[PDB]
C-alpha cells in the first residue's frame, strides 16, 4: 500500500483535524491553542480562530450547518460560525481538559469528554448541558456517537471502553457495557460506519476489535505491532481495513478480518496524535508533532 | 447506516 500526500502544513504540534464534508477544507487545532482553517486543494491558509488558552484537542465541523466546535485545555467547548468567523458561544461545565468534541449527525447535540472523568451532551440550540455521563474512574480520552443508534462509546485511562445507552435522553444516559481487556489506559475508540464493531487503542500498544449485540459485547481480536502508545484508530470506510496512529511515529494499516499488518508508514521525527477519514472521499488526515498531512492510500 | 453509505452507496 502506498501513501500519496496531498497537503502538508508545517507548524508546532497539531492535536486535532476535521474535514469539512463538502468544501475542500480541514480545520486543524494546535497544542499552542490556535485553530487553523486550510484549503487542501489550493494548499493555502483561509482563516485563523483564536478562542482558547493552552492546547485545543477537540475539533469538529457540523455535518450540514456552517458551524464548528472546539474543545480546549481551558475546559471550554466553543461553538463557532465559519461564515461570520465569530465565536458564537462557549459551553461551560467541564472542570478539566476537554479531549474530544463532536456534533451528532441528526440531533442538535454536541458530545464532549474530559479529564474530569465525564462525558457531556449539550444541546446547541438551548446552549445547555442535557446529560452528564459518569462512571469512568480516570480521564475520558475519547467519546463518539454511534452512526445510527442512540449509543455512545467512550475510552478512558481507567483501562475500560464503555458503551452508553442514550435512548432515554433522546436514567436515561446509562452504561450498557463495560468492556475490559486493555491492560493499560485506552486513548481512543471508534464505531464502524455500518457494522456492530468497535475499535479501541491504548497505552498497551494494542488496537482491539470488539463486537456488540443487543444483549452483549465482547473482544474479538487484537492488532499487535505498534511499539509505543497508540493515539488513535479508525475503520477504513470503503475497504476491510483498520487504520491506527501512534507515538511510535507510525501510521499502520491492518486487515479487518485477519488483523494482520498490511502496511506501515513512518515519519522520522514526529509522534502521531490523531487520524481521521473524510465523510465522503477516500481522503485521510493525520496530526503530528510538526503539523498535519492529508493523504490518499493507493 | 452512515450518511454517505445511505445517500450515495445504497439507493
Amino acid at each position: 500500500m502506498a501513501m500519496l500526500t496531498k497537503f502538508e502544513s508545517r507548524s508546532s504540534r497539531a492535536k486535532g483535524v476535521a474535514f469539512h464534508p463538502t468544501q475542500p477544507w480541514i480545520l486543524t487545532s494546535l497544542h499552542n491553542g490556535r485553530i487553523q482553517l486550510w484549503d487542501y486543494r489550493m494548499g493555502t491558509l483561509l482563516d485563523r480562530f483564536d478562542g482558547h488558552d493552552g492546547p485545543v484537542r477537540g475539533i469538529a465541523f457540523h455535518p450540514t450547518q456552517p458551524i464548528f466546535v472546539s474543545g480546549g485545555d481551558d475546559y471550554k467547548v466553543n461553538v463557532w460560525n465559519y461564515k461570520s468567523r465569530k465565536l458564537l458561544f462557549s459551553l461551560c461545565g467541564h472542570m478539566d481538559y476537554v479531549r474530544v468534541c463532536t456534533f451528532h449527525h441528526e440531533y442538535p447535540w454536541i458530545l464532549s469528554c474530559s479529564d474530569d472523568q465525564t462525558i457531556r451532551i449539550w444541546n446547541w440550540q438551548s446552549r445547555n448541558c442535557i446529560a452528564i455521563l459518569t462512571g469512568h474512574s480516570h480521564y475520558v480520552m475519547c467519546a463518539a456517537f454511534h452512526p445510527s443508534e442512540d449509543l455512545i462509546v467512550s475510552a478512558s485511562l481507567d483501562q475500560t471502553v464503555r458503551v452508553w445507552d442514550i435512548s432515554g435522553l433522546r436514567a436515561d444516559a446509562i452504561v450498557k457495557f463495560v468492556l475490559e481487556g486493555h491492560d493499560r489506559g485506552v486513548n481512543w475508540c471508534a464505531f464502524h460506519p455500518t457494522l456492530p464493531l468497535i475499535l479501541s487503542a491504548g497505552d498497551d500498544r494494542l488496537v482491539k476489535l470488539w463486537r456488540m449485540t443487543a444483549s452483549k459485547a465482547w473482544e474479538v481480536d487484537t492488532c499487535r505491532g505498534h511499539f509505543n502508545n497508540v493515539s488513535c484508530c479508525l475503520f477504513h470506510p470503503h475497504q476491510e481495513l483498520i487504520l491506527s496512529a501512534s507515538e511510535d511515529k507510525t501510521i499502520r494499516v491492518w486487515d479487518l478480518n485477519r488483523r494482520t499488518a498490511v502496511q506501515t508508514f513512518r515519519r522520522a521525527n514526529d509522534r502521531f496524535w490523531f487520524i481521521t477519514v473524510h465523510p465522503k472521499l477516500n481522503l485521510f488526515a493525520a496530526a503530528h508533532d510538526s503539523g498535519v498531512m492529508v493523504f490518499k492510500l493507493e | 447506516a452512515a450518511s454517505f453509505i445511505d445517500a450515495k452507496k445504497m439507493p
